[PDB]
């Protein structure tokens, strides 16, 4: 009722995510992330050390479950393991203490991007860091939207309910070339976008929004106006006459 | 480029709408638009632009993330009393004690309107104190939903300016196509429910705001999709049991 | 007779603090209606009579 | 200085005009006060082409469209009855309550119980003629929205905290022998009619 | 079985009220019934034998005689050994408890039968048994209609209209309008600040006003078609003026 | 063997309780017999503690609450009718319209027909209290939504191909006048104090 | 499924399940009957059909 339950929950949570980012894939491969790549995801193991320490416990515990000594052995072996728990939980916060108790910490994350023909893959970053800030960005941005529109699309059906997501400063370390493609993949996946841009990055969105809303604080209190871009062109025209 | 505009709000629910009254720096009854083919919240820095997402995402979530732009990593610093008690703890300069902007009795509402293809759904949500307490358990709760166009946040306050608590359960009584959920925990699974999606779907969309603090895939998967779940504190339960 | 309000709070309780258990299938979204649902299933049962 | 109806009369007329019926479980003063006076409350409404029809087994007082000889029928078309008539699909859910406010009434004590069922109840019986839409909160809001639009009616109450709605007592005088007769009459004719 | 006894007389009155439901000529099994001031719900299997252990407890003496003996018993050092706390105190108070728990039932009864009585009155048997018919026929026909097509499912149906309510009559002068104050004046304020950008900070407006490199690019590429020569940077600027500096020749 | 009210009568009853008011323009018949009979609608109304205001010059008849003596109980309740209280964009649109449909009774003789308005001249007054909105657009919009307000409580009807609605007669009874008198002057000085 | 909802001391239920288990007995006393065999044969109940395709051109040749 303990222990081998808390460790078969792990274990089962970690099958749930591999589930689940198999069949997030699928929802990737209906969208380019190039003009004809696409993009494709890959979990793989962790092989932290203090998991090995783990397995060789649980094997102890499942053997000495068979020694005829009135749960002499079986208290023994089930002491180490948890022991092994209260360690990590006291160090809750260590790579080896999360991967053990923590379910998306057992596996590893790594993009790979495709050729929509040709299956093989033409660049695998299997974790390989090695990207340039834009680049992280523009794979994230992507990771996410593909990621929301899983989630807000009931099950078994291809159009999400819940069309409308909102990005706070989304984009600050990639180039308004690399910007717009991100938005064109929002688009492509249904997803209705309200962005939060700072003072910068305004024509970065003018050239994938319609309309806009001005927040403007005048003291201790906060103004809204909605207005569309050619209003708002208005407005400066009026500032530079004023 | 215009031909795909057009397929947002066919075979989903885009917000069209903002109502706040008295949320945060938004003192009064203020209204956004946006449009169905995307739209930008501008302004200078710290005029309102973080408080109209926490608006928004405290009508979705259970536990809503405040502030995830820029406090991401860290707990937030702002929560849902201070919003309603409209504190301006960094805005400064004469601060008499935080600037409590509304310390008395006071009512905040906040709509959200989402249609497709003709169909409204506007959720909402009535927060109020009765006196000057600024405890948690002292703030009252009544979160709407409706698919009524006539029910309207400006009504919804009407009704709670004439007479209170009380008005508003006669209110829904007669009243088609509302719902009013004191208890948060009902609301969201209504809104489930219309949605067809779990708890995770929004409490993702709620960590796409924090999306500003990203690094290697590995931390963009650990940290912003496939939401905690880890057994930390299951651990010590099972720890100390063992002791027994 | 105890009233139906205190039954479904004391049963609500018991069911978040086996929430951990995966044989009970007892959901963290919402215990209280868990423990309302679960006291109909036994009075449609005829193991109690709700008067 | 001039002819005035008793002040209790007046009071009570209103409030059977404003919510359309009087309970004795909830406003047993003013019940009493329209019982006690039957023929004035008649003569009140009579302007109005309205009647009041009284259930003293259950202690409820209606009011209900009144036609004095051949008003064209179409009792839904007259100018202050608002809501519009029951559909098929509405009349099918007030038949599954019905089915089960004659399943409490049959167990019904000496006092005011107020038939209450829970809305998990119904999914399987309305399932069963409305189909599987493909999942559970497809169905929920499906029930949701018929409950919704029979609460305009009078014949139920929301959801309460439970997720268990009250039974109204003027479904006992909406789908009543005399009235089910009549709909059975008619949905018959409408499967003859389409076959 | 105390508790059984309790269920014997629920289910006698389930099948008492079923006959009077069931039953065609129920003038007659109802007055038979109603005027008598017997039991009417005389399960004699379990339910007889409590009235007979009703009987037995009631007597006196007897009841007082175990209380005192009990406590003598429960007072020995060597009945500590035998029980525990729990079963000593209940032991103890065992004759209390059994009365009450008689007393408990009896109520039940009392109130059962008092129910089935009131059953029995307001002849509602009739309706519910015309009433549970009709429904049942209604269902089972209602089976034969296509409930997929928005057309039959939103047919119109010849139920009456009962509880129409007359409410929110216009009465023109129910409408109140707004009076001057603190609230109507932050009204105006928010109102009129609304779409009022002129305080706005400056360098909102600077950084709206940018470099649109989308538009740059097909200027250069229109003017670059029109020469149709290989054009150096100066020459370019020379032609095409750019109204940013660097920012233009970073694109070229 | 009764003693039913006169068809007529019952139906214009009904018809000026559906919609609180009866005009010659629209329904010359309903509103001609109640002219011929208004002791009996008083009659009737009277025991719903209503009643019927008769002006002739502008030929519309419309429900007063008459209500029993209320000492200055300016907070009055009845029970059929609900009391609203306007915007202060729909109480200025609204005063604007009072003051323009007199100033046209004064500038045609008492009990004028059809004292119209054209939209572009509206969207300059609400400008100058309002505010700018931002745009001709929103300024459109606005005023068009406000209208759409006023209609539904009855004061105006939907713009005409000319882009021009008329102020229906009701105006001139709205109960405490005074009071839109006074928001327009403490809107009025709230401007001369900003310029 | 209708039947099993009403109140009826199990009537409606018992006619009900009456007319399916005659139903059961008729098919079972014609066990050779391609109704029958629909009714009581797992693999009666589904069709079978074959179709030859393009192993690059999805579409049915
Ligand atoms: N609940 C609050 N707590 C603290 N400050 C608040 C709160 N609501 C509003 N404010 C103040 O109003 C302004 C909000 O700035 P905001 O636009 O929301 O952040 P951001 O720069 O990310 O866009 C800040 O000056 C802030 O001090």
């Amino acid at each position: 009722d303990g222990v081998t339950q808390l460790l078969s929950h792990i274990e089962h949570e970690v099958l749930v995510i591999e589930e689940r980012l198999n069949e997030l894939n699928e929802t990737m491969f209906r969208v380019d992330f190039q003009p004809d790549r696409y993009l494709r995801l890959d979990t793989k193991k962790v092989v932290h050390e203090s998991l090995r320490t783990l397995e060789k416990a649980q094997r102890q515990l499942n053997a000495a479950r068979f020694v005829d000594d009135n749960g002499e052995s079986h208290y023994k072996a089930l002491q180490v393991l948890v022991a092994q728990l209260r360690d990590a939980c006291e160090r809750n916060r260590t790579l080896g203490a999360k991967a053990l108790l923590d379910p998306r910490f057992r596996l590893e994350f790594a993009v790979s991007v495709m050729d929509r023909q040709s299956g093989n893959v033409i660049e695998s970053r299997t974790g390989s860091q090695g990207g340039s800030g834009g680049e992280k960005e523009i794979i994230a941005s992507y990771v996410l939207t593909a990621s929301l529109s899983y989630a807000l699309c009931p099950a078994g059906s291809r159009y999400p309910l819940f069309g409308t997501i909102i990005l706070d400063e989304a984009f600050s370390r990639s180039s308004h070339a690399v910007a717009g493609r991100i938005i064109a993949a929002l688009r492509e996946f249904g997803l209705h976008a309200v962005f939060i841009t700072p003072n910068k990055e305004m024509r970065l969105l003018r050239d994938h929004t319609r309309s806009a809303i001005v927040v403007h604080r005048r003291g201790q209190n906060s103004n809204m106006a909605s207005l569309s871009w050619e209003e708002l062109e208005r407005h400066y025209q009026r500032r530079g006459n004023a | 480029m215009n031909q795909v505009s057009g397929l947002a709000g066919k075979e989903s629910f885009i917000l069209t709408r903002i109502e706040l009254f008295n949320w945060g720096g938004f003192h009064g009854l203020h209204q956004a638009a946006i449009h169905q083919d995307g739209t930008a919240v501008i302004g200078p820095t710290g005029s309102g632009k973080t408080t109209l997402v926490d608006a928004l995402m405290t009508l979705l979530c259970a536990n809503p993330r405040y502030n995830l732009a820029s406090t991401g990593g860290h707990e937030s610093d702002r929560d849902l009393i201070s919003y309603v008690r409209g504190v301006s703890g960094p805005g400064d300069g004469g601060e008499g004690q935080s600037h409590i902007a509304r310390p008395g009795k006071t009512v905040t509402g906040i709509a959200a309107t989402l249609e497709r293809e003709g169909k409204q759904v506007r959720l909402g949500a009535l927060l109020w104190f009765d006196s000057t307490s600024s405890s948690v358990t002292d703030m009252k709760r009544l979160w709407l939903f409706s698919d009524n166009p006539g029910q309207t946040l400006e009504h919804w306050l009407n009704v709670y300016h004439e007479g209170g608590t009380r008005l508003l359960r006669q209110m829904e009584k007669e009243a088609i196509g509302l719902w009013t959920y004191p208890n948060k925990k009902q609301y969201l699974a209504r809104l489930r429910d219309f949605f067809e999606v779990g708890e995770n779907a929004f409490t993702l969309l709620n960590r796409a705001a924090g999306l500003k603090q990203l690094n290697s895939i590995d931390e963009i998967f650990r940290e912003l999709v496939l939401d905690d779940h880890s057994a930390f504190d299951r651990a010590a339960e099972v720890a100390n049991s063992f002791d027994g | 007779g105890i009233p139906l309000e205190e039954a479904i709070q004391s049963l609500s309780s018991i069911l978040i603090e086996h929430v951990s258990q995966e044989q009970y299938d007892i959901n963290q979204d919402n215990p209280f209606l868990q423990a309302s649902r679960e006291l109909r299933e036994w009075i449609k049962r005829r193991l109690i009579v709700e008067r | 200085s001039e002819t005035r109806t008793l002040q209790k009369i007046r009071e009570a007329t209103q409030e059977l005009l404003k919510y359309g019926l009087l309970e004795e479980a909830s406003k047993p003063n003013l019940y009493r006060i329209v019982l006690s006076h039957p023929e004035e409350v008649t003569r009140i409404l009579e302007p109005l082409d309205l009647d009041i029809g009284i259930d003293e087994i259950r202690g409820l007082l209606y009011v209900k469209v009144r036609l004095d000889e051949t008003p064209a029928q179409d009792e839904w078309a007259h100018p202050l009855v608002r809501r519009q008539r029951l559909n098929l699909e509405q009349s099918l859910l007030v038949a599954i309550l019905r089915q089960h406010f004659v399943a409490w009434e049959q167990e019904s004590g000496t006092g005011a119980s107020q038939a209450q069922i829970a809305i998990d109840d119904l999914l399987p019986q309305l399932q069963i003629y409305l189909g599987d839409p493909g999942s559970e909160s497809k169905e929920r809001t499906r029930l949701l929205t018929l409950l919704d639009q029979l609460k305009g009616h009078g014949l139920v109450t929301s959801p309460d905290a439970h997720e268990r709605i009250v039974i109204r007592p003027i479904i006992a005088h909406l789908a009543d022998p005399i009235n089910l007769q009549a709909l059975l009459a008619w949905l018959r004719e409408q499967i003859a009619q389409q076959t | 079985d105390f508790r059984r006894v309790e269920d014997s007389w629920r289910e006698a009155d389930r099948a008492l009220r079923q006959s009077i439901i069931g039953e065609q000529y129920h003038r007659g099994d109802i007055v038979e019934r109603l005027l008598n001031d017997q039991d009417a719900l005389l399960n004699t299997p379990e339910g007889r034998v409590f009235d007979s252990f009703q009987q037995q407890l009631r007597q006196s003496s007897e009841l007082k005689a175990m209380s005192e003996r009990l406590r003598v018993i429960l007072s020995h050092p060597s009945a500590s050994d035998a029980l525990n706390r729990l079963q000593r105190h209940d032991l103890r108070w065992l004759v209390k408890r059994l009365v009450d728990e008689s007393q408990t039932v009896l109520q039940a009864r009392a109130r059962s039968e008092r129910d089935v009585r009131g059953f029995m009155k307001t002849g509602l048997a009739a309706e519910h048994h015309r009433v549970g018919h009709l429904l049942n026929e209604f269902l089972n026909l209602a089976l034969k209609l296509d409930w997929q097509r928005q057309m039959i499912r939103k047919q119109e149906v010849p139920l009456p209209a009962v509880g129409v309510a007359v409410t929110g009559i216009p009465a023109i002068e129910r409408l109140r309008f707004k009076e001057v104050d603190d609230e109507a004046e932050q009204t105006l304020d928010l109102s009129n600040h609304a779409a009022d950008l002129t305080q706005i900070g400056d360098d909102f407006w600077d950084a709206f006003n940018g470099l649109d490199r989308e538009v740059l690019i097909q200027q250069t590429l229109q003017l670059l078609a029109k020469e149709n020569r290989p054009v150096g940077l100066a020459e370019l600027a020379e032609l095409l003026p750019p109204a940013h500096d660097l920012e233009t020749f970073a694109v070229w």
